[PDB]
């Protein structure tokens, strides 16, 4: 069947203006999008410790 | 044209916000009793020495103590 991904238009009135004139200018996307998604740094890293560690197998 | 100031805040609100502090910054300083102090600050400021004068008839005010009620107002600084 279908599905339509980016077909809609703005709302263009007085009020959703403000909430993209916000955006633009004082960047309430970019912090809140990517000061945040990657600082979660505080998960614990997952590294094989190779020359005495090793990794699964299958037999 | 009232329409104007919110169909090109849609599209290009860059040079809008511009403008909104190019004006009502020309404008202000006819408006505020605050200013006319920022001369009235500026103009007792003594950089040079004070030279004194003479009597000669007159005598008009401001004898050789400085400390007498003697000159004029500039002690409106240290009670604001
Ligand atoms: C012109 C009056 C100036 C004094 C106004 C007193 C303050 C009033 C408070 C703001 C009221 C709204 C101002 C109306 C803005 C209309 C201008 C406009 O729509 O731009 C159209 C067009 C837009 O054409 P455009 O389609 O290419 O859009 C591109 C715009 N940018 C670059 C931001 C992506 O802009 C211009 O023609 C002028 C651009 C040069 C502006 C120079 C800035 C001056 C710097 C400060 C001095």
């Amino acid at each position: 069947t279908y599905k339509y991904v980016n077909l809609r238009e703005p709302s263009m009135d007085m009020k959703s203006v403000t909430d993209r004139a916000a955006q633009t200018l004082l960047w309430t996307e970019l912090i809140r999008g990517l000061g945040m998604t990657l600082s979660y740094l505080f998960r614990e890293p997952a590294t094989i410790n190779y020359p005495f560690e090793k990794g699964p197998l299958s037999p | 044209v009232a329409a104007f100031l919110k169909n090109v805040w849609a599209k290009e609100p860059v040079l809008v916000a511009s403008f909104a502090i190019a004006g009502l910054a020309v404008i202000l300083p006819t408006l505020s009793p605050y200013t006319k102090y920022s001369l009235m600050i500026n103009r007792a400021t003594p950089y040079n020495y004070p030279v004194p004068l003479r009597d000669d008839g007159n005598m008009p005010d401001v004898p050789s103590h400085p400390q007498d009620p003697q000159g004029p107002s500039l002690e409106w600084l240290k009670r604001l």
